[PDB]
């Protein structure tokens, strides 16, 4: 059956617009990932490297 | 190399519409990586146009575009290790016209492919 969307009806009524993302669970070769840091750089001094 | 008419692999396992396929093609643009599953021919011989390697895909998982491959020698080696799948190379010109040389030649790695599918058997194109 078609929804009735009109922009006079009620705020329950109204449309609205839901997006649901699920990742699965960690048995492949990770593919997605995201930026973790954008640290600089120094030299000549004693520091701890990543 | 020589004269050529080489190039074009097509991978698998299942030959009729089962699990994926590989398939590696060079045409001096783009060596594309195709995982997608189709159906095939006997010998397929494409270029001069015409295009009938492929039947029908269904669905797929890696798309890939990289750079061209390319008296020498033409030397790959494919293999594969928990679900990543490396393909090495090396060209280089030679002297003698008989067959492989005396010498070490090392290979160094062209790509690395993270897919997870089990492959059992491998045809060369033309
Ligand atoms: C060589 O092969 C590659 C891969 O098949 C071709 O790349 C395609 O180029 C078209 C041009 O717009 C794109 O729309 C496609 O998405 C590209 N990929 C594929 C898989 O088709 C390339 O065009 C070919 N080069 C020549 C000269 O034919
Ligand atoms: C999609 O891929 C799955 C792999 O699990 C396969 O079973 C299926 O036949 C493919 N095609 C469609 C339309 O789902
Ligand atoms: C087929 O691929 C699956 C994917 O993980 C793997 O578990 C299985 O061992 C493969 N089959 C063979 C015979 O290697």
């Amino acid at each position: 059956q078609s929804y009735g969307f009109q922009p006079t009806y009620g705020v329950g009524y109204q449309p609205y617009r839901v997006v649901v993302l699920s990742f699965e669970l960690l048995h492949a070769p990770a593919t997605v990932c995201g930026p973790k840091k954008s640290t600089n750089l120094v030299k000549n001094k004693c520091v701890n490297f990543n | 190399e020589k004269s050529n008419i080489i190039r074009g692999w097509i991978f698998g396992t299942t030959l009729d519409s089962k699990t994926q396929s590989l398939l590696i093609v060079n045409n001096a643009t783009n060596v594309v990586i195709k995982v997608c599953e189709f159906q095939f021919c006997n010998d397929p011989f494409l270029g001069v146009s015409e295009f009938r390697v492929y039947s029908s895909a269904n669905n797929c998982t890696f798309e890939y575009v990289s750079q061209p491959f390319l008296k020498n020698l033409r030397e790959f080696v494919f293999k594969n290790i928990d679900g990543y799948f490396k393909i090495y190379s090396k060209h280089t010109p030679i002297n003698l016209v008989r067959d492989l040389p005396q010498g070490f030649s090392a290979l160094e790695p062209l790509v690395d492919l993270p897919i997870g599918i089990n492959i059992t058997r491998f045809q060369t194109l033309l």
